[PDB]
RNA sequence: GUGGGAGAGGGUGGUGGAAUUCCCGGAGUAGCGGUGAAAUGCGCAGAUACCGGGAGGAACGCCGAUGGCGAAGGCAGCCACCUGGUCCACCCGUGACGCUGAGGCGCGAAAGCGUGGGGAGCAAACCGGAUUAGAUACCCGGGUAGUCCACGCCCUAAACG
RNA sequence: GCCCGGAUAGCUCAGUCGGUAGAGCAGGGGAUUGAAAAUCCCCGUGUCCUUGGUUCGAUUCCGAGUCCGGGCACCA
RNA sequence: GUGGUUCGUGGAGCCAUGGGGGAAUCUGGGCGGACCACCGCCUAAGGCUAAGUACUCCGGGUGACCGAUAGCGCACCAGUA
RNA sequence: CGAGCUAGCCCUGGCCAGGGUGAAGCUGGGGUGAGACCCAGUGGAGGCCCGAACCGGUGGGGGAUGCAAACCCCUCGGAUG
RNA sequence: CGAAUGCCGGCAUGAGUAACGAUAAAGAGGGUGAGAAUCCCUCUCGCCGUAAGCCCAAGGGUUCCUACGCAAUGGUCGUCAGCGUAGGGUUAGGCGGGACCUAAGGUGAAGCCGAAAGGCGUAGCCGAAGGGCAGCCGGUUAAUAUUCCGGCCCUUCCCGCAGGUGCGAUGGGGGGACGCUCUAGGCUAGGGGGACCGGAGCCAUGGACGAGCCCGGCCAGAAGCGCAGGGUGGGAGGUAGGCAAAUCCGCCUCCCAACAAGCUCUGCGUGGUGGGGAAGCCCGUACGGGUGACAACCCCCCGAAGCCAGGGAGCCAAGAAAAGCCUCUAAGCACAACCUGCGGGAACCCGUACCGCAAACCGACACAGGUGGGCGGGUGCAAGAGCACUCAGGCGCGCGGGAGAACCCUCGCCAAGGAACUCUGCAAGUUGGCCCCGUAACUUCGGGAGAAGGGGUGCUCCCUGGGGUGAUGAGCCCCGGGGAGCCGCAGUGAACAGGCUCUGGCGACUGUUUACCAAAAACACAGCUCUCUGCGAACUCGUAAGAGGAGGUAUAGGGAGCGACGCUUGCCCGGUGCCGGAAGGUCAAGGGGAGGGGUGCAAGCCCCGAACCGAAGCCCCGGUGAACGGCGGCCGUAACUAUAACGGUCCUAAGGUAGCGAAAUUCCUUGUCGGGUAAGUUCCGACCUGCACGAAAAGCGUAACGACCGGAGCGCUGUCUCGGCGAGGGACCCGGUGAAAUUGAACUGGCCGUGAAGAUGCGGCCUACCCGUGGCAGGACGAAAAGACCCCGUGGAGCUUUACUGCAGC
RNA sequence: UCGAUGUCGGCUCGUCGCAUCCUGGGGCUGAAGAAGGUCCCAAGGGUUGGGCUGUUCGCCCAUUAAAGCGGCACGCGAGCU
């Protein structure tokens, strides 16, 4: 379900914008917002470390909950679903029994009413969260934790999700949104379901303002240049790439396999 | 048209005031240096009030 | 209307085992494939063949029929739910309400097309090996789209009785 | 105009350490067929582009010349 | 592995030391240009030590030094306008 | 030593006369088994249109020891992004 | 010292020359004074008026006011001045900032890093045109005024009274608190009108003593009252959350209340009282005073973009923080404290003049440039900040007088023709607004479209339908509709305001760029593919610490190419890249030491050192094309000829598929044919022999878009035949002021010759009295820049890579 | 001539040569006439307007008495483009 324009400016022909139909509150829950200190792609030295970046809509970051095991067998009753412009998923606003309020990044299927809980007892049913090594094998997952206590870092974005293969010992099998098959500690929280969302990859920014809004600064290309800037400056009229493809800092970059080999999680990995 | 020169006495006391010649080592010099000769000021002259 | 049937009729959601392929493990040695015969291919960097563990997809052996259902196209593992047509019995109810049907509207195999997803087997195109005078074919080794799902198109047929 | 390469059987081409040059196809004579083809058996003609030289001897080595093909003919 | 020394890897010792290994108290240890013997010379891994040496912002004395385009950029309210 | 010019980004403020066009959504009507859709009204979208401010700098003329070390006149581009 | 485009200084030439800095514009009378176009004053004239007026901010820093001055500064003049000399001038509890808050950022206890210097860094602190916070209207000075004075009104601190109540933090919580577009109600600012109120006066020149003309008819105001609107449910129980504790907030369950009310808060009207108060006329002011007056002080209409304001609706890109403030409890204290009234007292530092779209700021200048925010009246024109005029206000641009040439510039008209001009309709024309009618191919269905093309447009009288405000009524507004008629060459009568079409190329589009010769077909762009990247991600900056990535997590992030969209995107993996290969070769330090060597009388001590064990890399084996890349030759053959579907053979990793094709690519070439024209190196359609297209350095198309680039036509025209006239600003003459590059020195002619090969300068001849003014550019191989092309230099720089050697990195 | 001698074409303005394109005069003719041919004298004047291309040139359109060729730094950018 996505939103589509008539054409009436050019631009507007594709222009595509996301159905707000599962958002529920508007304004944010105030006591749970911080400023986010924009970069423009700067570090702390006053230099660009990530080209083509800044402008951009004015943005409020959602305080999420990414541990969710600091609040065990208390449960939440989903109170909103609303817009987060940190993500790409949207952010459910739960309301814990013991009336504290906390974030969650919503699964798909979670509706404004249900009761939400995580711990080692808590019922396999979206919104929950357990160790891994208590949910059922092959269930899908989200908002999984790599190490035990550090906190949900994989399968967050809108639409992803993981699955939950087999067991090995303290480690259970894996396979994450990018298909790859990693060995993951049990004491890992997951919250159950998939991100939800999942048309956000459907929308088509429609025209060069839209990336505009979103913090993206025009993309010049190599071949775009001069030999000072970049390997694919110059020559007289358009030129073939003439070199094996690289990148500015003179890289190759059409295969060149970058992950550390000695890296010790290569113990934990069999995939690709 | 805009010409180089657009006076602001803020930025001019920021940038080449004594306080700002006496925070870098480079600075201390550039002071060192005027006292050794003889200038009269040392730092440009500027105006708050 | 009432009571009943039979059924691979349709839609959905689940679910089972055989087999193929790939991966890991183990044990093992020089061939395995393939064909008319071959070659290409695969194999001591440990293949084929055998055991165990897993992953994934697609199709449902026996039952199975010259059988059944559907208007047609078509439909076949099993389970539930949702749902269409039909048949019989009984002779209760309406009372000619019937037949057909130009246009309209809906369904409509396969291939194809769009957006996503999926991809084990198979396989247009394509590549090799062969055969031939040539072989842009038939046979062989590989192989993409497609084949599968969802939504949306296309509307064809020896759509045949 | 400038430099590189090539010129061998009818056609397309290997080839040589200086001495007797081959491959496929075409052609020829036989066979098979009713007849042609495909198949099969047997058969080269070559003055190795022209000219001059090196040699005992030159298709083979050398210098030129035709001819063909390839690159170049830039600042102007 | 380097630096220092005349020593640019050279027969490359001596002094120093980032890395590794790692002792002994005089019958101990370092040195005399690889190394060995011999014969000598020294006493590592704690510290201090005037003078003789260098310099001229400052004061003075001199000049086969300048004399206002010279001499300091400045003889004058110049590191100023 | 410089980003008081210029380039980009960050924080916080401000600005854009007046006209046009009339997207979706609504609401009614039609349509249908239900729908799709159709028509009207409302609505007031847009790197939408005309045009000042403002931002530009197309073409032409002028200037060329200039008014001006890039200016002027006519003309033209953007003008809710 | 004679040369170094030498250095410093002086003074010449060009020269009384160019210039005197917007073509808004001047004239006179009077006055002052040694002296007046330039200073004062009056009268007339012109110019600005979304400014060329007025108010803030920044900058500047005495320029402000006055008196006395004119050497210089002023592009002339100067009696004047933004100049000289002196003297005066800037008043705040409420305006701005500071004894308040935080933002990016800066700084920075703790702590981390780094040879040194220093780099980072949670808290804290700093940091504002953001939050917060109490003054409005008049009057007065030569010069300040929300600052002084008047009237009216507030804030905070201290100390009292009285009355309240568990008080009490830097801790908890609320609030502060937030986008963009559109926007309702009600006001205010501001305006227009009045037959009404007030007012000096006026009756001209034919008429008018009129409900005549002219002028004005308000401003501030506490409490309370209204009219608008903003914000907010009330109670009770439970409680594990808000890093202690809360009675607060949060969550739960009860109840009453609910489109309100009530409580608050703000705006607006009113309001005690206070102020203002025209034109005109007379005052002597460079300008202010007197009077007008006991001024009046009312009604109606328009109406904000401002106010109520944290209002409402829609939308996606999802819209600061901290304090002040309110609540809550902790220690501590509750003979404290705080809250509320009302009283007295206390209330500091800094700024304040003047300029401020410009002669005071940035541009060396009294420079036609640049400079942020607010106000910016009236009438008309469809609207408006547009356009014309014009109010308040301000100005005529710090050289003038004449003249009436060329020529230049800006501008107006042109008979006939109408693009014949020319690289090109360059330029200039035409067209222009609003209303109505009407509008093609093609299309992505929106568009194309203002397509094209037409008709209308003023004024007068009669009829007449709606809105708004009043009241349903009058008046005042607004949107109109019908019919008669009038005058001109002309009714958007001035001013502002598209020329149109057809057909190609390129780019889809809006955007972006070479500040200052290129705005584009270049860059970007949505979108598509490839690839890396599992998170202490990859990548980027940094020696490091750290940081960006990202408070993100494969629907994400980096890199590369392609560049909406449609239909597509072929074959080649031999070489180069990348990917995969737990075997094999090779391979450095290391290990290991067969076996030698040097020395010692030996025990030793010290050197070499063969196997063999040794990684990455390379070789090797495979993969890989939206990875670098590449994508053939010759000969023959058909029953007229021609041509070759077909065959033969050499070579290759493989031999260019669809599409397209003399093209932004085609050399021959103006290819050939067809179309347009009387005529077409261009353009368009074709053909294919593609010198030397061809598929993501994408191929072929594509509606729409374009200050791109091309061909054509229609309209119109001084572009042209081919010029004429005219206006103004210069040029020219006179008065004032007065430069410049350049310059060996000059007494500086023509020809034919000669000469270092292009002579004022030599020869011969010929011409020629001395000196200027306006003009023109043939020559002084005229000026200007130590040629920018070319070469040279064992000169330099940017850039490339399978050049060398290295270093970072891996 | 590199301490600079601006370079094609167009425009404008010409001027000179004559080996003459026209006009004028002539000899010869395979000159009946008329029209030509060829060569001689002659430089006084004349020598068009368009399409195409930056073009010079050239080719074409329509004319004409004719539609001359060369030089002057391939005349002329302190004259323009
Ligand atoms: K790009
Ligand atoms: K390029
Ligand atoms: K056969
Ligand atoms: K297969
Ligand atoms: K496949
Ligand atoms: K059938
Ligand atoms: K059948
Ligand atoms: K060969
Ligand atoms: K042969
Ligand atoms: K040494
Ligand atoms: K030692
Ligand atoms: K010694
Ligand atoms: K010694
Ligand atoms: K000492
Ligand atoms: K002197
Ligand atoms: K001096
Ligand atoms: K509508
Ligand atoms: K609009
Ligand atoms: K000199
Ligand atoms: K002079
Ligand atoms: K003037
Ligand atoms: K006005
Ligand atoms: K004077
Ligand atoms: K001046
Ligand atoms: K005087
Ligand atoms: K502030
Ligand atoms: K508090
Ligand atoms: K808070
Ligand atoms: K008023
Ligand atoms: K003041
Ligand atoms: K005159
Ligand atoms: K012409
Ligand atoms: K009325
Ligand atoms: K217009
Ligand atoms: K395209
Ligand atoms: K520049
Ligand atoms: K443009
Ligand atoms: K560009
Ligand atoms: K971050
Ligand atoms: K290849
Ligand atoms: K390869
Ligand atoms: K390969
Ligand atoms: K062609
Ligand atoms: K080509
Ligand atoms: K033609
Ligand atoms: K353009
Ligand atoms: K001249
Ligand atoms: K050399
Ligand atoms: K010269
Ligand atoms: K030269
Ligand atoms: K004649
Ligand atoms: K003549
Ligand atoms: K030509
Ligand atoms: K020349
Ligand atoms: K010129
Ligand atoms: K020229
Ligand atoms: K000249
Ligand atoms: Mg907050
Ligand atoms: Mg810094
Ligand atoms: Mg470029
Ligand atoms: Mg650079
Ligand atoms: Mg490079
Ligand atoms: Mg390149
Ligand atoms: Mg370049
Ligand atoms: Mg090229
Ligand atoms: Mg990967
Ligand atoms: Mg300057
Ligand atoms: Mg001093
Ligand atoms: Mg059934
Ligand atoms: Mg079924
Ligand atoms: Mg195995
Ligand atoms: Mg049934
Ligand atoms: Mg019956
Ligand atoms: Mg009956
Ligand atoms: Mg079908
Ligand atoms: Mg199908
Ligand atoms: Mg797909
Ligand atoms: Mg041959
Ligand atoms: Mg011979
Ligand atoms: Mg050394
Ligand atoms: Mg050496
Ligand atoms: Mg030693
Ligand atoms: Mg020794
Ligand atoms: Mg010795
Ligand atoms: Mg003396
Ligand atoms: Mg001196
Ligand atoms: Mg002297
Ligand atoms: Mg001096
Ligand atoms: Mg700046
Ligand atoms: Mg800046
Ligand atoms: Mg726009
Ligand atoms: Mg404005
Ligand atoms: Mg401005
Ligand atoms: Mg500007
Ligand atoms: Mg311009
Ligand atoms: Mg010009
Ligand atoms: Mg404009
Ligand atoms: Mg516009
Ligand atoms: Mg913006
Ligand atoms: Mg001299
Ligand atoms: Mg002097
Ligand atoms: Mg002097
Ligand atoms: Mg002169
Ligand atoms: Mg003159
Ligand atoms: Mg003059
Ligand atoms: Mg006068
Ligand atoms: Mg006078
Ligand atoms: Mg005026
Ligand atoms: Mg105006
Ligand atoms: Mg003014
Ligand atoms: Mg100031
Ligand atoms: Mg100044
Ligand atoms: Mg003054
Ligand atoms: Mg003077
Ligand atoms: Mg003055
Ligand atoms: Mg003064
Ligand atoms: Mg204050
Ligand atoms: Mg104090
Ligand atoms: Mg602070
Ligand atoms: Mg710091
Ligand atoms: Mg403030
Ligand atoms: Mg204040
Ligand atoms: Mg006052
Ligand atoms: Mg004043
Ligand atoms: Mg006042
Ligand atoms: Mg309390
Ligand atoms: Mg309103
Ligand atoms: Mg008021
Ligand atoms: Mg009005
Ligand atoms: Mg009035
Ligand atoms: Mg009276
Ligand atoms: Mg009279
Ligand atoms: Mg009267
Ligand atoms: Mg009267
Ligand atoms: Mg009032
Ligand atoms: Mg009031
Ligand atoms: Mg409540
Ligand atoms: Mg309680
Ligand atoms: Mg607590
Ligand atoms: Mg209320
Ligand atoms: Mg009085
Ligand atoms: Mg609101
Ligand atoms: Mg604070
Ligand atoms: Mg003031
Ligand atoms: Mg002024
Ligand atoms: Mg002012
Ligand atoms: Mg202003
Ligand atoms: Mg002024
Ligand atoms: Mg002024
Ligand atoms: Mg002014
Ligand atoms: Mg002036
Ligand atoms: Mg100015
Ligand atoms: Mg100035
Ligand atoms: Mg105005
Ligand atoms: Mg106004
Ligand atoms: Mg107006
Ligand atoms: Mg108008
Ligand atoms: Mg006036
Ligand atoms: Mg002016
Ligand atoms: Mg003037
Ligand atoms: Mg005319
Ligand atoms: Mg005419
Ligand atoms: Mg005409
Ligand atoms: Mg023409
Ligand atoms: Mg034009
Ligand atoms: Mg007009
Ligand atoms: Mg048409
Ligand atoms: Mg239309
Ligand atoms: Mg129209
Ligand atoms: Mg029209
Ligand atoms: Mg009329
Ligand atoms: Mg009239
Ligand atoms: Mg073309
Ligand atoms: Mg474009
Ligand atoms: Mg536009
Ligand atoms: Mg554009
Ligand atoms: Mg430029
Ligand atoms: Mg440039
Ligand atoms: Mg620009
Ligand atoms: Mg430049
Ligand atoms: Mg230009
Ligand atoms: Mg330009
Ligand atoms: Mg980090
Ligand atoms: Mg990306
Ligand atoms: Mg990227
Ligand atoms: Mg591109
Ligand atoms: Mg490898
Ligand atoms: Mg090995
Ligand atoms: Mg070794
Ligand atoms: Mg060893
Ligand atoms: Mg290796
Ligand atoms: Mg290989
Ligand atoms: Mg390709
Ligand atoms: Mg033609
Ligand atoms: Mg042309
Ligand atoms: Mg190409
Ligand atoms: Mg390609
Ligand atoms: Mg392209
Ligand atoms: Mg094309
Ligand atoms: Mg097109
Ligand atoms: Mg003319
Ligand atoms: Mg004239
Ligand atoms: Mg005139
Ligand atoms: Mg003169
Ligand atoms: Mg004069
Ligand atoms: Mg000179
Ligand atoms: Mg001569
Ligand atoms: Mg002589
Ligand atoms: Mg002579
Ligand atoms: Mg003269
Ligand atoms: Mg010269
Ligand atoms: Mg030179
Ligand atoms: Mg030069
Ligand atoms: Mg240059
Ligand atoms: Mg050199
Ligand atoms: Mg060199
Ligand atoms: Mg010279
Ligand atoms: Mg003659
Ligand atoms: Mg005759
Ligand atoms: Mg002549
Ligand atoms: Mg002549
Ligand atoms: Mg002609
Ligand atoms: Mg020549
Ligand atoms: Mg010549
Ligand atoms: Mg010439
Ligand atoms: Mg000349």
């Amino acid at each position: 379900a996505v939103k589509k324009f008539k054409p009436y400016t050019p631009s507007r022909r594709f222009m595509t914008v996301a159905d707000f139909s599962e958002i529920t509150k508007t304004e944010p829950e105030k006591s749970l917002v911080k400023p986010l200190k924009k970069t423009g792609g700067r570090n702390n030295q006053g230099r660009i470390t990530v080209r083509f970046r800044g402008g951009g809509h004015k943005r409020l970051y959602r305080i999420i909950d990414f541990k969710r095991w600091d609040k065990v067998g208390i449960p939440a009753k989903v109170a909103a679903i609303e817009y987060d412009p940190n993500r790409s998923a949207r952010i459910a606003l739960l309301h814990y029994v013991d009336g504290e309020k906390r974030y969650i990044i919503a699964p798909d299927g979670l509706q404004v009413g249900q009761q939400v809980v995580a711990g080692p007892d808590a019922p396999i049913q979206v919104g929950n969260a357990l160790p891994l090594r208590f949910i059922p094998v092959g269930t899908v997952v989200h908002a999984v934790e790599l190490e035990p206590k550090k906190g949900a870092k994989l399968a967050r974005a809108a639409g992803t999700s993981a699955q939950i293969q087999g067991r090995e010992g303290d480690y259970v099998i894996l396979r994450l949104p990018s298909g790859e098959l990693r060995k993951v500690h049990g004491e890992c929280y997951a919250t159950v379901g998939a991100v939800g969302n999942a048309d956000h990859k459907n929308i088509v920014l429609g025209k060069a303002g839209r990336s505009r809004w979103l913090g993206r600064r025009p993309h010049v290309r190599g071949a775009a240049m001069n030999p000072v800037d970049h390997p694919h400056g110059g020559g007289e009229g358009r030129a073939p790439r003439g070199r094996p493809p690289a990148s500015p800092w003179g890289w190759q970059t059409k295969g060149l396999k970058t992950r550390k080999r000695r890296k010790p999680s290569s113990r934990f990995i069999i995939a690709r | 048209m805009k010409r180089t020169w657009q006076p602001n006495r803020r930025k001019r006391a920021k940038t080449h005031g004594f306080r700002a010649r006496m925070r870098t080592p480079g600075g201390r010099k550039v002071l060192k240096r005027r006292r050794q000769k003889g200038r009269w000021r040392l730092t440009p002259a500027v105006r708050k009030r």
